[PDB]
């Protein structure tokens, strides 16, 4: 069997020039409010979203108006409150702007979180920071803000599946079988997701 | 054919000539082509009715539940297929479309008999 | 307050007198280097400048430490090193320009250090500079401190002094400063402050609609901010003490010059604010002969007031040059390690 | 938002005056003649050099160079490359400038007094221990190898000149100019690599002690050089 070098020496190179010199976060981040494009990639941005880029600004943005970035501060997630009434949050730990932003307006920063009131006991990281879709609520009104307070039959012939089966084995079970539903956790669109298991150019 | 990543996925192959489909249910990778390669020929579909005017179709439910079971996703019109059948919950699509349509019908029901 | 504006410990503890060239050579070649920088070299350099030039290469310094890979740290004794160093030579343009781009530099003075800065301002009797700087606290959000009493003073003082009829800018900052200091739930003075504060926000949410008041300034999204005062008062005249001042007139005034002759963030089911605005007269008109018929003398001046408060103001300004006195020790006490931290390398090359 | 300003002071004391720099070309030949010649010519030069700067440099300089050139795109030319020598007298003095590009390596012989040249810069300001560098023809192309889009290596305004103690590496033997000789008393190249002990002792046959020896060819030049100080500060001044 002959061997192959090149290959594995591009492909070591490539990875140590990419990892070495990839786009930064605020470079790739950028947006232009006029165009609504970002660079470095040329696409243009939802409609849903176009006039939160016009008008809203980032998490970044308002977080470098106060000292260390707001440790323990109340920022809330702005799509979260509009989709339901009830208060959610994230209760930021650590935070890490970007040296290479001019008004160090991008970076990433996360904590714990809450939804529906629920908490969870663990530092899990955000979704979605670059948004223009972030805001800040101050130390004032923040009790207020953060107070908070079976089965289904089995389809037709799958039923009917089951009567015959039991009947066969002869027990008659009057009981109409059906499954559990509160066990399943019927989660919500929103609720956050991961960012190390999502990639980055 | 070593695919990258993918999954399992029970989905609609097609065959016979223009103007004469006829669907199969079958169990493949994700990646796979339209009438590409398979692991076991599940079931089968005629949109056409027959001479009695039958639609035909035929569902292999031991083997669905095990491979389910096993973990593959459905496509919607197979999914759509089987809330049909009623193995399988029924569609909101559908009932959407069927709301649709019978809106729609009483509209031109009530057009007709504006203009009588 | 001489005594609690001066501080000789500061000035005479634990001056490090290195070269200033040779640090500033230093911070170039890391920063040219691009690879991440400890707080102490800044330090030695801030308590080793003793010049307005030497300053100046401390403003770059703190830019190039803001643009590097480490800038959150930002130590309070840092910036304070750095504060005095500013003020006792007398850079008040950079003082005000720094304060004012916070997020270019980013200084974040606590409690005590501000208030020095404050009575600095006070000896030289400048207004609109401290102006300006209350208003860049109010940005800061940093008001659980005994110098609340300062900026009530202040804003009460620059509010009668400001002699300015039209500016949505300027007002929206005061119509959000003046709820803070008021906060505190101390008296007459301060929820009648935080009454004016709501009357003052709902006045811009109904000449400039609500986006101006959450987007560039922290605020609460509830339009109702008529109704909270409403609220507010009626609540205090079923209630304590009420020493009022005509603010309330300056209130009529503007809920009736309102109730004088895109997209859509209000909800539909609830009502526009527009058409609102009539019961909300009503209703105003309502509290207000409830108030006339409850305290009422609407006479005594608010910031004459304020200097009755500085007698609790000498007060607690004994706990806070206590604390003052703790942050420094325990500042000297945990900087210490450091210095050694940095020997460490020394020691293992 | 403005940008800040970017400020530095380093205050070294005895290190920040360098006092003065005569240029190689005021000075004239050892040959005889009226100094009423130099003189003319001397103030004739100061008389453009009012007009055109010519930036102090050395040889192993690189210079860029721009010159009114009648048939070109625009008639303008520019050209970057390391300085070899300085050479000539007078209104002649010239400068050679080598640069290897596209793999092949060109050098242009600039006269720093003609008026279609419209001006000079230096990219960067360096000195070699071989006062005269034409052995870079023979020496590889990686070390005359300069690009054009290199911008200029800003000095600070008055501190000693850099001089790089550096070596060089060289084609093989069949030459041009037979460096390896002590004539030339050249050191950048590495003859211990390039050739061998018994050629270097062959070569140092033709060691002439008796000319460094020697006293009476030499030129003193202290009193034509203060002269030449002095005319330049008067027609400067003037
Ligand atoms: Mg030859």
């Amino acid at each position: 069997v002959r061997p192959r070098l090149i290959a594995e020496l591009a492909r070591r190179v490539r990875a140590l020039r990419e990892q070495l010199n990839r786009p930064r976060d605020s470079q790739l981040y950028a947006v232009d409010y006029e165009t609504l494009t970002r660079p470095f990639s040329g696409r243009r941005l939802p409609v849903r979203a176009w006039a939160d880029v016009r008008r809203e600004s980032r998490l970044l943005q308002l977080l470098g108006r106060l000292p260390l970035f707001g440790l323990g501060r109340l920022v809330t997630r702005k799509s979260w409150l509009w989709q339901h009434d009830e208060p959610c949050y994230w209760r930021l730990t650590r935070v890490r702007p970007d040296y290479t932003a001019q008004n160090l307006d991008h970076g990433k920063a996360w904590g714990i979180l809450t939804f529906k009131g629920k908490t969870e006991s663990e530092a899990r990281e955000i979704e979605h920071v670059m948004y223009h879709d972030w805001r800040l609520v101050p130390k004032h009104e923040e009790e207020a803000f953060t107070a908070f307070t079976a089965s289904v039959p089995y389809p037709p012939l799958l039923r009917a599946m089951i009567i015959a089966e039991r009947q066969k084995n002869g027990d008659t079970s009057t009981e109409e079988p059906m499954l559990n539903v509160q066990r399943i956790r019927m989660e919500p669109w929103d609720y956050p997701a991961k960012q190390e298991d999502k990639g980055r150019a | 054919k070593a695919y990258r990543g993918g999954h399992l996925t029970i989905r609609l192959a097609l065959g016979g000539c223009t103007n004469r489909p006829f669907y199969r249910i079958v169990a493949a990778h994700n990646k796979c082509p339209r009438d590409g390669r398979f692991v076991e020929q599940l079931g089968s579909y005629d949109p056409l009715p027959n001479s009695h005017g039958e639609k035909l179709v035929a569902l292999n439910l031991d083997r669905i539940r095990h491979w389910i079971g096993c973990g593959a996703h459905l496509s919607k019109p197979m999914e759509k297929l089987l809330g049909l059948a009623g193995f399988f919950p029924l569609h909101p699509m559908m009932i959407t479309n069927a709301e649709r349509l019978r809106r729609k019908r009483a509209r031109e029901v009530l057009l007709a008999s504006q203009k009588t | 307050s001489s005594a609690y504006v001066d501080s000789h410990k500061w000035e005479a503890r634990e001056k490090e007198h290195y070269c200033l060239a040779d640090l500033a050579s230093l911070m170039d070649k890391t920063f040219e280097r691009k690879l991440p920088v400890s707080s102490l070299t800044i330090s030695r350099l801030i308590d080793n400048i003793s010049s307005r030039e030497e300053i100046d290469h401390a403003e770059y310094y703190l830019y190039k430490f803001r643009h590097s890979p480490n800038c959150w740290y930002l130590r309070n004794w840092t910036i304070h090193t750095w504060i005095r160093q500013c003020l006792k030579y007398d850079a008040q343009d950079k003082a005000l320009y720094t304060l004012v781009n916070k997020v270019q530099y980013g200084i974040f003075p606590d409690n005590f250090t501000f208030n020095l800065l404050m009575d600095s301002f006070i000896k030289k009797e400048n207004y609109k500079d401290a102006l300006s700087v209350v208003f860049e606290v109010m940005m800061q959000e940093a008001f659980e401190v005994p110098s609340t009493q300062l900026l009530s003073l202040y804003v009460l003082f620059h509010c009668l002094a400001k002699k300015t009829d039209f500016s949505w800018e300027e007002e929206r900052n005061f119509g959000a400063s003046l709820l803070l200091p008021g906060l505190k739930q101390k008296n007459s003075v301060g929820f009648s402050s935080q009454l004016y504060g709501y009357a003052l926000l709902g006045k811009v949410e109904l000449q400039q609609g609500l986006r101006a008041v959450y987007h560039n300034m922290p605020l609460i999204w509830k339009p109702g901010y008529l109704d909270r005062a409403l609220q507010v008062m009626e609540k205090v005249a079923a209630s304590p003490e009420d020493i009022k001042l005509c603010r309330e007139a300056l209130d009529v005034l503007g809920a009736v010059l309102k109730a004088l002759t895109k997209l859509v963030e209000q909800l539909d089911i609830e009502e526009t604010e527009q058409s609102k605005l009539p019961q909300y007269l009503e209703r105003f008109k309502a509290l207000h002969s409830k108030l006339q018929a409850l305290k009422i003398e609407s006479e005594g001046l608010l910031s004459l007031t304020t200097q009755l408060v500085k007698e609790k103001l000498s007060t607690c300004e004994a706990e806070d040059i206590a604390t003052y006195e703790q942050n420094l020790q325990q500042w000297h006490l945990d900087l210490v390690q450091l210095i050694q931290r940095e020997q460490q390398q020394r020691e293992q090359a | 938002q403005p940008p800040p300003k970017p400020v530095i002071v380093d205050k070294h004391r005895p290190v920040e005056p360098e006092r003065r720099f005569l240029s190689p070309e005021f000075i004239p030949r050892r040959g005889r003649t009226d100094p009423l010649k130099f003189q003319i010519e001397r103030k004739d030069m100061l008389e453009r050099r009012k007009v055109l700067h010519i930036p102090e440099f050395y040889v192993g300089s690189i210079l860029r160079v721009t010159t009114a050139d009648p048939y070109a795109s625009g008639k303008i030319s520019q050209f970057l490359g390391i300085c070899i020598q300085r050479s000539g007298r007078g209104l002649g003095a010239t400068f050679i400038l080598r640069n290897v590009i596209e793999g092949q390596g060109v050098e242009i012989c600039f006269e720093l007094y003609n008026p279609r040249v419209q001006e000079i810069q230096v990219v960067k300001l360096e000195k070699r221990l071989d006062d005269s560098l034409l052995y870079l023809r023979d020496a590889l192309p990686e070390y005359s190898t300069f690009d054009v889009n290199m911008k200029p290596v800003v000095q600070e305004p008055n501190q000693k000149v850099p001089v790089n103690e550096l070596k060089v590496k060289m084609k093989p033997k069949p030459w041009s100019k037979r460096w390896e000789r002590p004539n030339f008393n050249i050191k950048g190249i590495r003859f211990d690599l390039c050739l061998t002990e018994q050629q270097m002792k062959e070569a140092q046959k033709w060691n002439q002690p008796w000319l460094e020896f020697d006293m009476m060819r030499e030129y003193d030049t202290s009193k034509i050089e203060a002269a030449i100080w002095k005319e330049i500060e008067a027609s400067k001044r003037s």
